[PDB]
């Protein structure tokens, strides 16, 4: 097998900046070869695209700014100037001797400016009460960088059981995440406890961004 | 132009077995080698193996650890791609591609994906919640509302709101999998003034229990 190792994993860059994305092959035996390179752009609930075919020909609709190169084994994918719509993740591909194989993949970060989410809480709604369980939502959405913190306080105490987090891909338009947290309790303890709070740690703030609501207000 | 339209996916049982198509149309389907790639949740992709032209005897071919169980098929004279897997494995979940081999190998046009899970868990309907503000909640200019998808099998639901007319400030989030059940959650950000206002509804869909709710986002009262 020409076994394909891509590197790097992930890297970040900023708008207009220049991103590279490398792609190494293991070489095989028979004279009647003739293998190929071919890259791939896959963004979030999508099918890949293809960019570029055999190493550095550029594929008709893909703009100006992909560029393939490389000899041998190494093999290369140039991304300039970045644009917010390329945060996605890039695969190499070998086309020739048998299997087909692609390489392990590389998600590229948009940098953009630090922001702060926007996060609001949600009680539970009054039909999941009426079949014994209740869920409190949580909804950090619209920030970066992807790193991001969620405390459950249920009264004065804080509170690690049935905590369910979700978080999305870069946004394609702007360059932000967002971020669901689910707390689920029974019925009971939901009723035998009053205040509920959702705290949001996060870069762009010292302090972390608190909602809450208290259980008396239906 | 070229279309590749897939269709088949769903939950199956271990050991069991699935046919998967994929339609072709805006070019002479009988001249392309054609190809099945599968993609596990959060992760590579992975070659399954391609069928040849009827100048090449519907040469067939696949990657070593299917290559006993899976079957690529051609239907020229109807443009259509077949890929039946037998004996299922548990790994065997993935997203499933099919491709037309374009210029160098290279893969210039795919299906949009059709979702093949194997578990011996049960197809479940979701319970849809609203997830409205507090009542004791106060103003800021533009409002929050979501909805909670909750106990489901298998992936997918679709999620949209007002039957596609808030397209907007809309975070459907990826599912997660507890105890073989996935919980599932979208949030819509609207101008304040529009809601309560206005109506706001958010419409699920799981095709697997032919589940069909739709919820709209009500105030809050005593």
């Amino acid at each position: 097998d020409i076994v394909l190792t891509q590197s790097p994993a992930s890297l970040a860059v900023s708008l207009g900046q220049r991103a590279t994305i490398s792609c190494r092959a293991s070489k095989s035996v028979s004279s009647s070869a003739y293998s190929f390179f071919h890259w791939y752009q896959q963004k979030p609930g999508q099918p890949p695209k293809l960019l570029i075919y055999l190493a550095s020909n550029l594929q008709s609709g893909v703009p100006a700014r992909f560029s393939g190169s490389g000899s041998g084994t190494d093999f290369t994918l140039n991304i300039h100037p970045v644009e917010a719509e390329d945060a996605a993740t890039y695969y190499c591909q070998h086309s020739g001797e048998l299997p087909f194989t692609f390489g392990s993949g590389t998600k590229l970060e948009i940098k953009r400016a630090d922001a702060a989410p926007t996060v609001s809480i949600f009680p539970p709604s009054s039909e999941q009460l009426t079949s014994g369980g209740a869920s409190v939502v949580c909804f950090l959405n619209n920030f970066y960088p992807k790193d991001i913190n969620v405390k459950w306080k249920i009264d004065g105490s804080e509170r690690q059981n049935g905590v369910l987090n979700s978080w999305t891909d870069q946004d394609s338009k702007d360059s932000t995440y967002s971020m669901s947290s689910t707390l689920t309790l029974t019925k009971d303890e939901y009723e035998r406890h009053n205040s509920y709070t959702c705290e949001a740690t996060h870069k762009t703030s010292t302090s972390p961004i608190v909602k809450s609501f208290n259980r008396n207000e239906c | 132009e070229v279309q590749l339209v897939q269709s088949g996916g769903g939950l199956v049982q271990p050991k069991g077995s699935l046919k998967l198509s994929c339609a072709a149309s805006g070019f002479n389907f009988n001249t392309y080698a054609m190809h099945w790639v599968r993609q596990a949740p959060g992760k590579g992709l992975e070659w399954i193996g391609r069928i040849r032209s009827k100048s090449h005897n519907y040469a067939t071919d696949y990657a070593d650890p299917v290559k006993d169980r899976f079957t690529i098929s051609r239907d020229d004279s109807q443009g259509l791609l077949y890929l039946l897997m037998n004996n299922l494995k548990t790994e065997d979940t993935a997203m499933y591609y099919c491709m037309r081999e374009g210029i160098y190998g290279s893969f210039a046009y795919w299906g949009q994906g059709t979702l093949v899970t194997v578990s011996a868990a049960k197809t479940t309907p979701p319970s849809v919640y609203p997830l409205a503000p507090g009542s004791a909640a106060q103003t800021n200019s533009m409002v929050t509302l979501g909805c909670l998808v909750k106990g489901y099998f298998p992936e997918p639901v679709t999620v949209t709101w007002n039957s596609g007319s808030l397209s907007s400030g809309v975070h459907t989030f990826p599912a997660v999998l507890q105890s073989d059940l996935y919980t599932l959650s979208s949030s819509v950000t609207v101008p304040s003034s529009t809601w309560p206002s206005e109506t706001v509804t958010c419409n699920v869909a799981h095709p697997a229990s032919s589940t069909k709710v739709d919820k709209k986002i009500v105030p809050r009262d005593c």
